[PDB]
């Protein structure tokens, strides 16, 4: 049945029921904490899990969620993000502020890829959604459920490319390897200033540098 | 679309580059500390041979990965620090692939280079920490669950290698529709290959997420020897620390 099991119309609705520089960020997604409650409970199955992994499931991804959200509701904007507060943080802005190469790759790696391939909210509502139903955070009463939601976002999301875009052989594929990216970029968010900032020591990859020549 | 001419081939040249550099390293373990047994729990020489052991097998296995990295179509024609930085950044979680390949149900433990299975108290007489052996190990149950097979660990090391969102890339453009060729390979292999699990493909392209996490747990492993006292030889040094 697919798409009976996940319907990606619930969660589209779920997607559109919740609609200096670090501060400002800091604050939009205080603003939009108070959300996720909301989107969750709507994304189908959720609150038919165990309440206690439905607070493990909300409380280890968070921050994932989040950034995807305001990265796709950035896709207007050129070079900047739009905070949920109405705020336009500027490429430069961030700069000045010492966040540039973390905000310079969620441009890239997320607005821009998410620019070209125009991707819809019925997909982003998914990507969310896979994100959500994470089973590998601990405490999980059982994986197994947790992993097996997951799974039916991955049919039907499919199922939906490829009837929505049926020219687009790869579509669910591209959507997929936005959460590696992803995921990356959310550990780095995470970090404390002192590993966060800690600028290294431009490298000199002399030994690897080598061996490929060799 | 099914598999194409073009794409069976690629496919076995990898599966065809793996055993070729799994043999040229095959001969290095000639080369390679000796793993100690010794009864004494923790001495000093032994957790420095233990600790030597497992480095080596990381160098060896740095080769058997740089090797790789040439025999897949396109690698080879990027610039060289563009090659430099998806193999800096992508040894690790080859590395954890390379592993769970290699895990045993069981016996749960994984052996390294044709011999000698290791656990995880073995990988923590080695140095490893627990928040990282654990996490490794359940990594590995999970990729043993897929039963793949050789190919399929081919397929999903070279789309790992290129992560055109690694840092320092500079034609992202290049290493993404380059990446776009195995993943697209992968698919129709699978599809294929393991008909009637349609998730399998899913399911693969997610540990691909996995690996970023395991890879920032490692990298809190080696800062955590900034207080251990304990070297890593310069080359793992090179790729990691900085
Ligand atoms: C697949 O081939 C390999 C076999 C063993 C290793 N060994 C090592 C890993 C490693 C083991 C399993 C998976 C990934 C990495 C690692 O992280 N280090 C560095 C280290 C050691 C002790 C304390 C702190 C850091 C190794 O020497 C590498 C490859
Ligand atoms: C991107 C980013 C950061 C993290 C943001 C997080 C974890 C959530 C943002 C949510 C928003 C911005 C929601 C919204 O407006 O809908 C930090 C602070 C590390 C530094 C600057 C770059």
């Amino acid at each position: 049945s697919a798409n009976e099991d996940m319907p990606v119309e619930r969660i589209l609705e779920a997607e559109l029921a919740v609609e200096d520089p670090v501060t400002n960020i800091c604050q939009a997604a205080d603003k939009q904490l108070f959300t996720l409650v909301e989107w969750a409970k709507r994304i189908p199955h959720f609150s038919e899990l165990p309440l206690d992994d439905q607070v493990i499931l909300l409380r280890a991804g968070w921050n994932e969620l989040l950034i995807a959200s305001f990265s796709h509701r950035s896709i207007a904007v050129k070079d900047g993000i739009l905070l949920a507060t109405g705020l336009h943080v500027h490429r430069n802005s961030a700069h000045s502020a010492g966040v540039g190469a973390i905000f310079d790759r969620v441009l890239t790696e997320l607005v821009s890829k998410m620019r070209d391939m125009q991707m819809d909210k019925t997909e982003l509502g998914c990507l969310r959604a896979i994100v959500l139903f994470n089973p590998d955070s601990k405490g999980l009463s059982n994986p197994a459920e947790v992993e097996a939601l997951r799974e039916k976002v991955y049919a039907s999301l499919e199922a939906y490319c490829k009837h929505k875009y049926p020219e687009q052989p790869g579509r669910f594929a591209k959507l997929l390897l936005r959460l590696p990216a992803l995921r990356s970029i959310g550990l780095k968010c995470l970090e404390h200033l002192f590993f966060f900032k800690l600028i290294g020591d431009t490298p000199i990859d002399t030994f690897l540098m080598e061996m490929l020549e060799a | 679309v099914q598999l194409s001419p073009e794409q069976l081939g690629m496919i076995e040249k990898l599966v065809a580059a793996q055993q070729q550099c799994n043999r040229r390293s095959f001969s290095d373990r000639l080369r390679v500390t000796p793993w100690p047994i010794a009864p004494d729990p923790q001495s000093r020489e032994a957790r420095q041979q233990r600790f030597a052991h497992f480095t080596e097998l990381a160098i060896v296995s740095v080769q058997e990965i740089v090797d790789f990295a040439k025999q897949l179509p396109g690698f080879l024609q990027l610039s060289r620090e563009d090659q430099i930085a998806l193999l800096k950044t992508s040894a690790i979680e080859v590395m954890l692939l390379e592993t769970s390949r290699r895990y045993n149900p069981g016996s749960e433990s994984i052996t390294f280079l044709k011999d000698f299975s290791y656990n995880r108290e073995d990988f923590a007489k080695a140095g490893l920490q627990v928040e990282f052996i654990n996490p490794i190990f359940e990594f590995s149950r999970a990729m043993n669950e897929l039963q793949l097979n050789d190919a399929e660990f081919a397929l999903l090391i070279a789309i790992s290698i290129f992560s055109a969102d690694r840092p320092n890339v500079q034609d992202q453009l290049q290493v993404e529709r380059l990446q776009h060729t195995y993943v697209e390979a992968l698919h129709a292999y699978v599809s294929i290959n393991h008909p009637h699990d349609p998730l399998m493909f899913p399911r693969m392209l997610m540990k691909l997420v996995s690996l970023r996490t395991l890879s920032s747990v490692h990298s809190e492993q080696v800062f955590a020897l900034r207080l251990q006292d304990k070297k890593l030889p310069p080359l793992l040094s090179e790729i990691w620390d900085v």
